[PDB]
């Protein structure tokens, strides 16, 4: 059983710059049966080497393949931003396996979040629940810090979140954080505010609604 | 035991790639059971030796 | 030649292949030279090049007959193409197994 | 051609000849006449030369 060892797991570098990604294997594959691919968050995995160093129908020259034996090589000559995503090698000498991906980030100017925040609707409060929206947007890098509080007091336990992966235009990122207290809970209280800290804010920012 | 069913392929039949034994191509067992049902439907061929190299 | 075997048995043939001791002595009795015999199942193949060159004496002869044996299974069919040098078959022995055997002994039958 | 094995474990090589049924054939297929198949190691050594004839 052929096993793809790929390295780093994680790569990050600024456009313009060469990407080198490196692909270890358990036996000795020969270089006419090895591929690379390129798979973009939600995305089909793209073939673009085959035969370890052909380029594949409508891949760009930028990209090189190299390797022989158990060490082989993935090259990314001018790395542009739409180049966020995971690579894969591939041996085909035996029944295909796969490696465990290659994370490949694309560097921005830091970019601070425009945060803003949402109130439960009516008609969701209606249904017994209610849920308080922060939204950071467009922002780099995707370290960053959100913190809820209901009547300025630090809420845990309660907010969930998700970030979406790197634009494949501009690089950024962006975070949906929900709070989600139940309707008797919200009637509590009466000040709501979302405290964004980050790496492009001299000073952490903080967001707000009132009522009730 | 993990047993592989031979089918109508004979394991010398599946080691050569005969095109009715695709199936068991790169397959693994700790027993593998021929039958009496199987069959050859490729070139003719003789195997001197044929026992040594099945077993 | 083919010889098919449709009995309910397994037939045992015994032949051979001429080796002379020079290359006229090949000649005189194949026309053609040194050439090959191959005898050819549906489960074995067997084929045999004559090799030509003096043997030890037995009898006037420094030549040597080399002796093979076929089983053909029922169904099965005997095939033999030659090119010379072949020491024929007659026929079959019929072949099967059991309380037989073989013993070496000097020991008076009585 | 060789093929080296750099490898921590031991490979098993199947391979065959050709026999033609006549040297028509022969010449078809391979324009040269009847010649020899030699598969060698530091071990080993396998010499098989083609016998064509009918079967
Ligand atoms: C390759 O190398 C080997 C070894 O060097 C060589 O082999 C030799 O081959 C020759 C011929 O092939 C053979 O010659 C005689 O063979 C008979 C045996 O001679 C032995 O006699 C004793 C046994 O009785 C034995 O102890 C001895 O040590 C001796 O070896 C011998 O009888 C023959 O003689 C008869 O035949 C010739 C014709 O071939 C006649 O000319 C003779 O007169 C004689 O005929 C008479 O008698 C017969 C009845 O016996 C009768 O019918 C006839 O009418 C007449 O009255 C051979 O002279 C050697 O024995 C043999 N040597 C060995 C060691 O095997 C090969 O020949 C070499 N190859 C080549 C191409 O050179
Ligand atoms: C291992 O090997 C065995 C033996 O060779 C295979 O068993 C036969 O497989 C074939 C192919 O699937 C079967 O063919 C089908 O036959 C049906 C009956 O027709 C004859 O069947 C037998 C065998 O010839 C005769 O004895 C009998 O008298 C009939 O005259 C047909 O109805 C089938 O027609 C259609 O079948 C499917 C669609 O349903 C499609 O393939 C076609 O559209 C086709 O027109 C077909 O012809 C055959 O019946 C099998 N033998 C028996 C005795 O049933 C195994 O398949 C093979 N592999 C295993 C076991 O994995
Ligand atoms: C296996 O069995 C088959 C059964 O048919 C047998 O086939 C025969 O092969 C011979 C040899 O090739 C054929 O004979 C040839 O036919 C013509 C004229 O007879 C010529 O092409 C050949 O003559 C050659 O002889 C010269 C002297 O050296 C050569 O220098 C020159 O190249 C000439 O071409 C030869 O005689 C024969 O026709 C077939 N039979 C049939 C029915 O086709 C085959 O030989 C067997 N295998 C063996 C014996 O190894």
């Amino acid at each position: 059983d052929i096993v793809m060892t790929q390295s780093p797991g994680t790569l990050s570098l600024s456009p313009g710059e060469r990407a080198t990604l490196s692909c270890r294997t358990s036996q000795g594959v020969s270089s006419s049966y090895l591929a690379w691919y390129q798979q973009k968050p939600g995305q089909a995995p793209r073939l673009l080497i085959s035969g370890s160093s052909s380029r594949a129908t409508g891949i760009p020259d930028r990209f090189s393949g190299s390797g022989s034996g158990r060490d082989f090589t993935l090259t990314i000559s001018r790395l542009e931003p739409e180049d966020s995503a995971v690579y894969y090698c591939q041996q085909y000498a035996t029944s295909p396996t796969f490696g465990q991906g290659t994370r490949v980030e694309i560097k921005r100017t830091v970019a601070a979040p425009s945060v803003f925040i949402f109130p439960p609707s009516d008609e969701q409060l209606k249904s017994g629940t209610a849920s308080v929206v922060c939204l950071l947007n467009n922002f780099y890098p995707r370290e960053a810090k959100v913190q809820w509080k209901v009547d300025n007091a630090l809420q845990s336990g309660n907010s969930q979140e998700s970030v979406t992966e790197q634009d494949s235009k501009d690089s950024t990122y962006s975070l949906s954080s929900t709070l989600t207290l139940s309707k008797a809970d919200y009637e509590k209280h009466k000040v709501y505010a979302c405290e964004v800290t980050h790496q492009g804010l001299s000073s952490p920012v903080t967001k707000s609604f009132n009522r009730g | 035991h993990q047993i592989l069913d031979g089918k109508n392929c004979t394991l010398i039949d599946a080691l050569l790639g005969d095109p009715h034994c695709d199936d068991f191509q790169n397959k693994e067992w700790d027993l593998f059971v021929e039958r009496s049902t199987a069959y050859s439907n490729c070139y003719p061929y003789y195997v001197p030796d044929y026992a040594t190299l099945r077993s | 030649v083919t010889m098919p075997n449709n009995d309910k048995f397994d037939k045992l043939y015994i032949w051979g292949v001429h080796h002379p001791g020079t290359d006229k002595d090949q000649t005189n009795l194949y026309v053609q030279a040194s050439g090959r015999v191959i005898v050819s199942t549906k489960r074995s193949q067997q084929t045999v090049i004559p090799n030509i060159g003096s043997r030890p004496w037995v009898r006037g002869v420094s030549s040597i007959i080399s002796i093979y044996w076929t089983i053909v299974k029922p169904g099965d069919i005997l095939l033999i193409n030659s090119t010379g040098n072949l020491i024929a078959p007659r026929g079959y022995f019929k072949i099967q197994s059991g309380k037989s055997s073989i013993m070496r002994s000097d020991a008076h039958i009585d």
